[PDB]
């Protein structure tokens, strides 16, 4: 069945489109958290605050 | 909020 | 013969990937509001956290 | 934190 087929093919388009949504979020998180771990030393407490959202 | 919001699943399919 | 598999397969892949997605997002999100919220504060490494949210 | 699980 053909619409079977296209609604395959549909969610394969749907699920690279999820997994790049995923991975740009995630990527900027993990660039986040980079960022905090070269600060830890200073005492600047919003970013051990941002630091338990991510790893929460 | 600037954030780019994600696109939602009612759409894409 | 031709099989429904791929579709329920694929649909399951869709749900977990859409919980994952939402759920760094949400993360996001609140470090947007906790950047918000020091605004005045001037601070350079919040500016640098800030502009990697809006990339 | 948690990472993406693989495809």
């Amino acid at each position: 069945a053909a619409e079977l087929m296209q609604q395959v093919n549909v969610l394969k388009l749907t699920v690279e489109d999820l997994e790049k949504e995923r991975d740009f979020y995630f990527g900027k998180l993990r660039n986040i958290e980079l960022i905090c771990q070269e600060n830890e030393g200073e005492n600047d407490p919003v970013l051990q605050r941002i630091v338990d959202i991510l790893y929460a | 909020t600037r954030l780019r919001p994600p696109t939602p699943l009612s759409q894409l399919l």
